[PDB]
């Protein structure tokens, strides 16, 4: 929120203002893309 | 040939008649267990019986 809205124009202009965030739990995406939860033991083992 | 069909028709009709009675008594929407917005809620089936509640949370919280 403390970041300044980036107002850019060539005319048309855009601000791209952020309002809120969301931090989910730790996750891992494989090559297929299936979102699955990653346990700490899985990270220490797979060097993730 | 016909006694079997006769018994086959009743079991089908008997249930169909029993179906009308249940719909009038029980209301799906008015269910205490069901809560929250319907478009938000999700349904998962074929889940293993050994699945712990935390295991089901951590797998669908991703």
């Amino acid at each position: 929120e403390d970041a300044p809205p980036i107002d850019l124009q060539a005319p048309p202009r855009y601000l791209l203002k952020f309002e809120q965030i969301y931090l989910s739990k730790p996750t891992h995406w494989e090559r297929d893309g299936a979102p699955s939860p990653m346990m700490p033991n899985e990270a220490r083992l797979r060097n993730l | 040939e016909e006694r079997m069909e006769r018994k086959r028709r009743e079991k089908i009709e008997r249930r169909q008649q029993e179906v009308e009675t249940e719909l009038k008594m029980w209301d799906p929407h008015n269910d205490p267990n069901a809560q929250g917005d319907a478009f938000k809620t999700l349904f998962v089936a074929r889940v293993n019986y050994d699945t712990t509640e935390s295991k089901l949370r951590r797998e669908f919280e991703v």
